RNA sequence: UUUUUUUUUUUUUUUUU
RNA sequence: AGGGGAUCGAAGACGAUCAGAUACCGUCGUAGUCUUAACCAUAAACUAUGCCGAUUAGGGAUCGGACGGUGUUAUUUUUUGACCCGUUCGGCACCUUACGAUAAAUCAAAAUGUUUGGGCUCCUGGGGGAGUAUGGUCGCAAGGCUGAAACUUAAAGAAAUUG
């Protein structure tokens, strides 16, 4: 190309590389809120949890953890923060 | 935009109709990194669609490079599929050039006892694949290439690149089309820019004899 | 076997490419027609010429044959490429069927005016 | 002379000259 | 006479300079070219090698040539061709070597009096395995090549050097295409001096229009 | 090239290296060892003297036919 | 792993200037990177150079004008004296007033020509032309 | 320049436009692109015109088509085709 | 000189590979680098083919098709002329022959 | 796709407008 | 040193071929081929290409993982599997090209090297004699590792070219 102005990349070239060959390493990774069936609590819980995330004084299952991303238990909405 | 491009070069609707018509949008399902910029979106069949904006402003420039030259005799046009063969000699009929249908001689530009001997001053041709042998013989003697590229064209010493379909009969006539109006507006022998031209499309499309 | 040499085919499509309407289908008739325009002064060589002269002539009355213009094929060219029909294809007489991505484009380029009929476009 | 046996007769060889020497000591 | 666009140009007298033709990559097919603006030229013959061909009824013996032309000016060229016989491999050995002449940069040692006495820089030409090494030396120093490579930058005009050779230099036709390769490429090594903005102007063939 | 040490402190490992290998060396491995002065038909020396034994005479290598005159 | 990141942004800019582009990128950042490189834009041998900040190593973005024959380091760093610049320069650069070597003094990173002004000596490190 | 202030070079190299390296006597294939103006009615102007010299290794590489875009826009004669950002 | 980019087998990150025996030869070669022809052809020879229906019986019956994988060495197949000796250039062309 | 071993020594080319 | 021993098959015995045939071919056939315990430590043990690290032309396949989208298919209190398109990390490789390299064949490394310095280890110095002799050490042995010299010779050798 010759001439690029690397400083600043097109976002889209941000969502498509890896999350360590950017310019700045930002994770791709998020903190998200499970609202459970049944109940009216909020817990926090990590995109990629490597745990069986049980709800507080529910104790209801709430994502199962598989290829390094979390599975929401079906019934249950969730956003991002 | 402001300095050297006066507001009457910008496309019309009508020059965007007939491009859009002769499908000079729909480019290779092979994309090249030096056709990258040329890329407007790809479809979901990963058809390319190319940028026809860009497309008629390179028209303009390629124009330009021509009408510099002040010698028709110095150009030289060649296509080696019979597409674009009809509007090659079309265009060397109104414009003035000398034109190469079919096989291409090699040793025309290099060697200077051959029948086809040249000396030309810009090399324009179609589709810069078949046409490697015309393009290869301008490495040696310094004539600047202008080539209507495609996605997967190979551009290896094309240094004016218009890019537009080369591979559907009507594609290669509409932007032959262009080429030869623009040309003529610019040396003076159209007196208007926006008065119609008496010559008409269908004649620089291929035809079966 | 009897296969002609380059000193009768070449001479021969000279002959065909100035002398055609003096030419015709008849041997004894090519036969004096070479004596007159050529010089060879060999009864066989002027022979054979006249024989293979005389067997594309028959091949031109089927439309054949490339690269021995004949002068009357010339002109006929110029008028096949003169010609044109009046009605450019390129007309839109739905007027333009082009997908939702050629649309767009007309957007960004500042052009949308033009009777675009949106298509849709899937995989099969 | 192929090199496999080349090495083959030169190693019979050195077995030989072992024993010639064993016989001595 | 002439036969080329060039040609013409020379002898109607639209060309002043050989180095207005240097200016653009205009190549140059005529040796008449050459002649006409460079007189005075000396041409010098290195070697005649025979080469040989099998056959099946003995060796067919061509002869090669080996010819440098060169002024002391800073202009040289060099041209090797193989014919059947000695004087016709010569003659046109001499003028394949008057079209590839090439322009020498000479620069200096330190001073900026009476400057052009050497190389500007350090350059190195490989042909083959035989790499030559030029390298500029200061002034009252001769050329301390070897015969073969001496001959060749005398007729250069470079006065001092400091050459170094590697490779097999046995090779006499390899060492002066790497002797000329280094003296090529002493001419668009940039340099200070050369970094400059430049008003680029249109070659003589694309503004005359006879 | 080879991948010889360019560390600063290296001297030693470029030494010891240049040692061994200068034995491959055959000029320098007959002078160091001093096979003159051991194996040489001479004591080191440009000249000897000795007593004719008897004569000989040596055929010549090829291609060459011819009895070269020597003598023990 | 990485011994010579002096010499890793002296290759990748080797690279990029043999290849023609106009800018590289350059990681890690280092202080004798930042001090080799204005070295470099003092006699103009490149243009504009860029420090992305980072909570780790830094990343330079530099603009090459074209104008760059080679730059290289040199390893190990030499001890030099006075009398040694003259042979390192004779027979390291071209023409002895085009290039510049690199050296490191107790005045900091500086040139060749700038030490026999100052008549102080260092250790060798790299050299441009 | 010598002492004196006068050149002594038999000529001065030109520099291509995109990379800025010397363009060599004998680089063939090294073209030189010429592009005439234009006035406010679309008359292309005799005699005045830019002119852009290129290397023949920026031109084999193939990357003499998008080096032509930046000289063009930097120039002016382009509307929007070169994305530094692409 | 190394004549072939792979050799002339077909095993680059697999170690080792197990023989197998040639057809008409018994020769022991690695399997990548024998040469597989799968051969698909009727039980009965063509010439015959109308003879079989004519006795059949059951008139619609089908003749069944032999399904031979015939495994040769190098040597075998050169002399046999199942492959044949290419130019340095037509040597890299890995493309079956057109029907 | 039956088999077919051997060939005594040396000797086999040069310059320019 | 035990067990096992179907097949094949060094050595050996025959039958052919041949001038001879201690070979190729055919019939037998011992050790071996298989296994447990213990040795041996060498292969064209090859990608004839040491390990770590950075950069440098394009492209499509394929394997493992991950991500985004789309529509069929089986299940399903709508999740998962198969197929499709794309992005990315990590592999086995491959296709075209030479801004480069090499003596060349060829090489995305054998590139970034006479414009010669990123780190480390090992090996080579014309061909033989010779991986031999001797000394040491390991092994039940066969042998392995280390490893010369006298003497001899103008070439040996690599890649391509025309016959
Ligand atoms: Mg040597
Ligand atoms: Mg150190
Ligand atoms: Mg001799
Ligand atoms: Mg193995
Ligand atoms: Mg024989
Ligand atoms: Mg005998
Ligand atoms: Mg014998
Ligand atoms: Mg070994
Ligand atoms: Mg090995
Ligand atoms: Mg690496
Ligand atoms: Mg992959
Ligand atoms: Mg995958
Ligand atoms: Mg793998
Ligand atoms: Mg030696
Ligand atoms: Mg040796
Ligand atoms: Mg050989």
């Amino acid at each position: 190309v010759l001439a690029v102005d690397l400083l600043n990349p097109s976002p889209a070239s941000e969502a498509r590389k890896h999350k360590l060959k950017t310019l700045v390493p930002a994770p791709r990774s998020f903190f998200m809120d499970v609202k459970c069936p049944g109940c009216f609590t909020i817990t926090t819980v990590f995109s990629h949890a490597q745990t069986v995330v049980i709800c507080q004084g529910c104790t209801t299952v709430l994502c199962q953890p598989t290829g390094g991303k979390a599975r929401l238990t079906e019934g249950c909405s969730f956003r991002r923060k | 935009a402001p300095a050297n491009l006066p507001s009457i070069f910008n496309a019309t609707s009508t020059d965007i109709e007939q491009l859009l018509a002769a499908q000079c949008h729909i480019g290779s399902k092979n994309l090249g990194v030096h056709m990258q910029p040329y890329l407007w979106k790809t479809r979901a069949d990963g058809v390319n669609i190319l940028n026809v904006g860009k497309t008629w402003e390179k028209i303009v420039l390629a124009a330009r490079i021509i009408a510099a030259i002040d010698n028709p005799a110095d150009i030289c046009v060649i296509s080696a599929r019979p597409y674009g063969q009809r509007a090659v000699l079309k265009f060397a009929a109104h414009t003035g050039a000398q034109a190469i249908a079919g096989r291409f001689t090699p040793g025309s530009f290099t060697n200077y006892i051959t029948r086809s001997f040249k000396e030309p001053r810009l090399i324009i041709v179609t589709d810069p694949r078949t046409d490697a042998q015309a393009i290869k013989e301008a490495s040696y003697v310094n004539i600047p290439v202008i080539a209507l590229c495609d996605a997967d064209s190979p551009t290896e010493y094309v240094d004016v690149a218009i890019p537009t379909n080369n591979k559907g009969r009507h594609a290669i006539g509409c932007v032959w089309w262009m080429l030869a109006r623009e040309v003529l507006r610019l040396r003076g022998t159209i007196y208007n820019r926006e008065t119609p031209w008496d010559v008409m499309v269908d004649l620089y499309f291929y035809r079966d004899p | 076997g009897r296969v002609r040499t380059k000193t009768v085919k070449k001479s021969a499509k000279v002959i065909i490419e100035r002398y055609y309407p003096k030419l015709t289908l008849d041997f004894e008739t090519n036969k004096r027609i070479c004596d007159e325009i050529a010089i060879i002064a060999s009864k066989r060589l002027r022979n054979k010429i006249a024989g293979y002269t005389t067997h594309l002539m028959k091949r031109i009355q089927r439309g054949p044959v490339r690269g021995i213009s004949f002068k009357l094929q010339e002109e006929e060219r110029e008028r096949k490429d003169q010609y044109v029909p009046e009605v450019s294809a390129l007309d839109f007489t739905g007027q333009l069927d082009v997908d939702t991505e050629t649309k767009d484009l007309l957007k960004h380029l500042g052009f949308d005016s033009i009777p675009v009929n949106v298509i849709p476009v899937t995989q099969a | 002379m192929r090199a496999k046996w080349r090495k083959k007769r030169v190693r019979r060889l050195k077995r030989k000259r072992r024993k010639m020497r064993a016989r001595s000591k | 006479q002439p036969v080329t666009k060039l040609g013409r140009l020379v002898k109607a007298g639209k060309i002043k300079s050989m180095e207005e033709i240097y200016l653009h990559s205009l190549p140059i097919k005529e040796y008449q070219i050459v002649d006409f603006f460079l007189p005075k030229l000396k041409d010098e013959v290195m070697k005649i090698k025979p080469v040989q061909k099998q056959t099946r009824a003995g060796q067919r013996t061509r002869f090669k040539a080996i010819v440098i032309i060169g002024d002391s000016e800073g202009h040289v060229g060099l041209g090797i061709k193989t014919s059947k016989e000695v004087a016709t491999a010569i003659r046109a050995a001499i003028i394949i070597a008057k079209l590839s002449v090439i322009p020498v940069r000479r620069g200096y040692w330190g001073a900026n009096l009476g400057l052009p006495h050497s190389l500007p820089v350090k350059e190195s030409g490989k042909c083959g395995s035989v790499t030559v090494r030029l390298i500029p030396a200061p002034r009252g120093t001769s050329l301390v090549a070897s015969p073969a490579v001496k001959r060749l930058l005398q007729l250069a005009g470079i006065e001092d050097a400091y050459t170094s050779s590697s490779g097999s230099t046995k090779t006499l036709e390899n060492t002066l295409k790497a002797t000329f390769a280094a003296v090529s490429n002493t001419y668009g090594f940039l340099t200070p001096n050369l970094w400059k903005e430049t008003k680029l102007t249109r070659s003589p063939l694309e503004e005359f229009a006879d | 090239s080879g991948g010889k040490p360019r560390g600063l402190n290296a001297a030693r490992k470029l030494r010891n290296n240049r040692r061994e290998q200068r034995w491959s060396d055959l000029h320098y491995k007959k002078r160091a060892l001093g096979t003159a002065f051991k194996s040489s038909p001479f004591g080191g020396s440009s000249h000897a003297k000795g007593i004719v034994l008897e004569k000989v005479g040596v055929e010549a290598k090829q291609p060459n036919s011819a009895i070269r005159k020597c003598v023990r | 792993v990485r011994t010579s990141v002096l010499h890793d942004a002296l290759n990748s800019i080797n690279n990029a200037e043999k290849a023609g582009k106009r800018q590289v990128l350059i990681r890690p950042s280092s202080k004798v990177i930042i001090k080799f490189l204005q070295v470099m834009q003092k006699h103009g041998y490149i243009g504009e150079f860029e420090e992305v900040d980072d909570h780790r190593s830094g990343k330079i973005v530099v603009q090459l004008n074209g104008r760059m024959n080679k730059c290289g380091v040199i390893s190990p760093r030499y001890n030099v004296r006075l009398a040694e610049l003259e042979k390192w320069v004779v027979k390291l650069l071209p023409a002895r007033q085009f290039g510049y070597v690199i050296l490191t003094t107790s005045a900091g990173i500086m040139d060749h020509e700038e030490a026999r002004r100052k008549h102080v000596s260092g250790k060798i490190i790299g050299f441009f032309y | 320049e010598n002492d004196r202030g006068e050149i002594v070079d038999l000529y001065v190299p030109r520099k291509c436009s995109a990379t800025g390296r010397i363009i060599k006597s004998k680089d063939h294939g090294s073209c030189q692109i010429t592009i005439a103006k234009v006035d406010e009615n679309g008359r292309a102007i005799q005699g005045e015109n830019i002119i852009y010299a290129l290397s023949g290794f920026v031109r084999a590489m193939g990357e003499s088509d998008d080096s032509l875009n930046r000289l063009a826009q930097r120039d002016g004669l382009l509307k929007a085709v070169w994305n530094p950002q692409r | 000189v190394k004549k072939r980019k792979n050799n002339g087998r077909n095993k680059k990150g697999r170690g080792h590979v197990k023989p197998i025996r040639c057809s008409n030869c018994s020769r022991c070669t690695p399997k990548d680098k024998a040469i597989k022809r799968f051969t698909i052809r009727n039980m009965v020879e063509s010439a015959a083919i109308r003879d079989i229906s004519d006795a059949s019986v059951f008139a619609e019956y089908t003749v069944p098709k032999m399904y031979l994988k015939l495994q040769y060495c190098v040597s075998c197949a050169i002399h046999g002329k199942i492959v044949r000796v290419r130019s340095r250039e037509g040597r890299r062309n890995r493309a079956p022959p057109p029907r």
